[PDB]
């Protein structure tokens, strides 16, 4: 019945520690895959906006500034940064 | 009140940001590889300032931790329970975003 | 007091580290570089570690603490119950140093139970549970706030230090604004979808 997922990338203990940092001490099997999936979607969302800025500036390099303007559009995470 | 060290050559606001970098939980090589994985789907000719990767990582870890904080705050039982996908989702609806 | 000459020498090294960190921060990584275990980003991370170790050694040499003025160093007071013995144990719980300090309900309930038992307060079970629940709620807000401030007051680098929201290019280009608006609708649905995907998966098990 039980099965161990393979991967390259973000390890179970890193995910256990991220959960713990938020006060969550016990996570189910699906939380591991969900955490990787949510992480990827969040990064896609930020990078989509960042690249929109990069292309607007006619650059081929995504700058930290592009990422800031993008992050400010993703809700509460960086809310209030820069004033 | 503990004595505070203020370097003559570097501002503490710089030190604090370097300190936070060392506190990040996701290994940096897999992190940058995940950015690469995403970037490949957009454009093969995209480059990223190193500082941009770091900003992405700091914010992304905060985003994940806050999802767990919210779930934690919505979870009230006398005996400790394991968190499932449904718990994250509900907490997000109660306390979380959009 | 530490050696003035050695402090001066170590502080010069510290600034040398900063200059190299900044140089690496500006490096532009292509897709192959993001696949490289020795990329500028990893070199940068290693150097930040090296620098923080040196900072710590300088603290010791100058007989100082290792504090840096982080927002999470600020103590969160708690005086929410009518029992100071409970209030203290809760305040200690939420102010343990470091980035991982965030109790769960069980931690708060245990703190309440333990303080009550230690000081023979004679508080019944359901009262302890209500006290813990009100406490957990109060401190939860304050802990999230302190972490949020710690993040936004300590974010980015020299390249982003001149950021201000009024300079956003989207404010003066409606074509850009429109695409960002379209991105936002997609981003929100994508996040909803992954959260819902894993809920659905749980339901099939």
């Amino acid at each position: 019945k039980v099965l161990r997922d393979n991967i390259q990338g973000i390890t179970k203990p890193a995910i256990r520690r991220l959960a713990r940092r938020g006060g969550v001490k016990r996570i189910s099997g699906l939380i591991y895959e969900e955490t990787r999936g949510v992480l990827k979607v969040f990064l896609e969302n930020v990078i989509r906006d960042a690249v929109t800025y990069t292309e607007h500036a006619k650059r081929k390099t995504v700058t930290a500034m592009d990422v800031v303007y993008a992050l400010k559009r993703q809700g509460r995470t960086l809310y209030g940064f820069g004033g | 009140k503990p004595h505070r060290y203020r370097p003559g050559t570097v501002a503490l606001r710089e030190i604090r940001r370097y300190q936070k970098s060392t506190e990040l939980l996701i290994r940096k090589l897999p992190f940058q590889r995940l950015v690469r994985e995403i970037a490949q789907d957009f454009k093969t000719d995209l480059r990223f300032q190193s500082a941009a990767i770091g900003a992405l990582q700091e914010a992304a870890e905060a985003f994940l931790v806050a999802l767990f904080e919210d779930t934690n705050l919505c979870t009230i039982h006398a005996k400790r329970v394991t968190i499932f996908p449904k718990d994250i989702q509900l907490a997000r609806r109660i306390r979380g975003e959009r | 007091r530490g050696s003035r000459r050695q402090i001066q020498r170590l502080e010069q090294l510290l600034a040398l580290y900063v200059a190299e960190i900044r140089r690496l921060q500006e490096k532009e990584l292509d897709l192959s570089e993001l696949d490289d275990p020795d990329s500028a980003y990893l070199q940068e991370a290693r150097l930040k570690r090296k620098l923080i170790r040196l900072f710590g050694r300088l603290c010791e040499l100058k007989d100082c603490s290792s504090l840096t003025g982080r927002v999470i160093e600020q103590r969160i007071p708690y005086r929410g119950t009518r029992y100071p013995e409970v209030n203290r144990r809760i305040e200690r719980l939420i102010n343990k140093p470091g980035p991982d300090t965030f109790p769960d309900y069980g931690d708060v309930l245990r703190a309440v139970e333990k303080a009550a038992a230690r000081h023979s307060l004679g508080l019944p079970r359901q009262q302890l549970q209500l006290m813990a629940q009100d406490a957990f709620r109060d401190v939860g807000i304050r802990l999230q706030e302190r972490r949020h401030l710690d993040l936004i007051y300590n974010f980015g680098c020299h390249l982003t230090d001149d950021y201000r929201p009024g300079v956003d290019p989207a404010l003066s280009d409606p074509v850009l604004a429109r695409r960002l608006r379209e991105n936002r609708s997609l981003a929100m649905s994508r996040l909803d979808e992954v959260i819902s995907k894993y809920a659905m998966l749980q339901d099939k098990s």
